[PDB]
């Protein structure tokens, strides 16, 4: 299952 | 066995030809199981292995939302990267992310990963501690500082130690027919005359799963590393892989040469010779 | 802008047996950037409707793709893969050799 994405660069 | 789960993501910008294309795929070991392509007619995450199809709509809805959200963030990040690297807006650029986890035979976490590359070069990577970052350059340090400020690593650690490991376990069980079956290599040696003075011996390994394998030639028991042509392991298209290793042998020397094969599907390593 | 030129292998799924249906594969790997064009050829002409894998990449970030089609090899028919990539001054043609 996928992860929540990190914040923007 | 030991096992891994990986998600791969690539966005490629194309100024003047719409918005960047986003493609993501998921693997367990060397088996593709899910895919998402923003250029698809009706983009949704789609199954690519029978064992994932049983997952319910809740799973697919959340996966698809995640995919779409990442396509959007990647587009913002591509814009940011043009600034960080003082670049024109005219050119195509590439942004990649890999993350996932390795587990041992007992199902326990061995290693987690979360890393990115910009235009084919390392940008930022979560260290093995799942707590600190390696930034490739002074641009990535800007992201590092933001991500340290927001305690990003702590959030990723929680996933990598938790859901990544637990869901990989689940997949291994649901897909145990294939994911937990090693197909050993079918091996043979072929002989290809080059001239009156020499011939190629090519040692083949066919139809194996997973892809990891070792193929070596020895001459009089010495490894022929520098004189062996070794092709990249390549997909056959039926889940299995192929590989060969070849050496140029002087006429009449063929019996001095032995081919050695190691694969997890083999109880003991194999030794082959050319059999005229 | 770093560029890495594709490795190219052209080969069959099963050992070639004349007159028996098989699959012809062109595996392109180790390349950057990702944009690439691949044709499979039969006697110099492009095979229609060739399928390909979704873009993925290796531990070193370089890309790979598999192009493939069903084919029935014969003594006389010649098969090849034609690749174009920014690293190439002209398209690279690699002939299918059942011994490789």
């Amino acid at each position: 299952i996928r992860a929540a994405p990190p914040p923007l660069f | 066995g030991s096992h891994s789960m990986r998600y791969f993501h690539t966005s490629v910008s194309r100024p003047g030809r719409g918005e960047p294309r986003f493609i993501t795929v998921g693997y367990v070991d060397d088996t593709l199981f899910v895919r998402f392509d923003s250029d698809a007619a009706s983009p949704r995450e789609e199954p690519r292995a029978p064992w994932i199809e049983q997952e319910g709509p809740e799973y697919w809805d959340r996966e698809t939302q995640i995919c779409k959200a990442k396509a959007q963030t990647d587009r913002e990040d591509l814009r940011t990267l043009l600034r960080y690297y003082n670049q024109s807006e005219a050119g195509s650029h590439t942004l990649q992310n890999m993350y996932g986890c390795d587990v041992g035979p007992d199902g326990r976490l061995l290693r987690g990963y979360h890393q990115h590359a910009y235009d084919g070069k390392d940008y930022i990577a979560l260290n093995e501690d799942l707590s600190s970052w390696t930034a490739a350059d002074t641009a990535a340090q800007i992201t590092q500082r933001k991500w340290e400020a927001a305690r990003v690593a702590e959030q990723l650690r929680a996933y990598l130690e938790g859901e990544c490991v637990e869901w990989l376990r689940r997949y291994l069980e649901n897909g145990k027919e294939t994911l937990q079956r090693a197909d050993p290599p079918k091996t043979h040696v072929t002989h290809h005359p080059i001239s009156d003075h020499e011939a190629t011996l090519r040692c083949w390994a066919l139809g194996f799963y997973p892809a990891e394998i070792t193929l070596t030639w020895q001459r009089d028991g010495e490894d022929q590393t520098q004189d062996t042509e070794l092709v990249e392991t390549r997909p056959a298209g039926d889940r299995t892989f192929q590989k060969w290793a070849a050496v140029v042998v002087p006429s009449g020397e063929e019996q001095r040469y032995t081919c050695h094969v190691q694969h997890e599907g083999l109880p003991k390593p194999l030794t082959l010779r050319w059999e005229p | 802008m770093i560029q890495r030129t594709p490795k190219i292998q052209v080969y069959s799924r099963h050992p070639a047996e004349n007159g028996k249906s098989n699959f012809l594969n062109c595996y392109v790997s180790g390349f950057h950037p990702s944009d690439i064009e691949v044709d499979l050829l039969k006697n110099g002409e492009r095979i229609e409707k060739v399928e390909h894998s979704d873009l993925s990449f290796s531990k070193d970030w370089s890309f790979y793709l598999l192009y493939y089609t069903e084919f029935t090899p014969t003594e006389k028919d010649e098969y090849a893969c034609r690749v174009n990539h920014v690293t190439l001054s002209q398209p690279k043609i690699v002939k299918w050799d059942r011994d490789m």
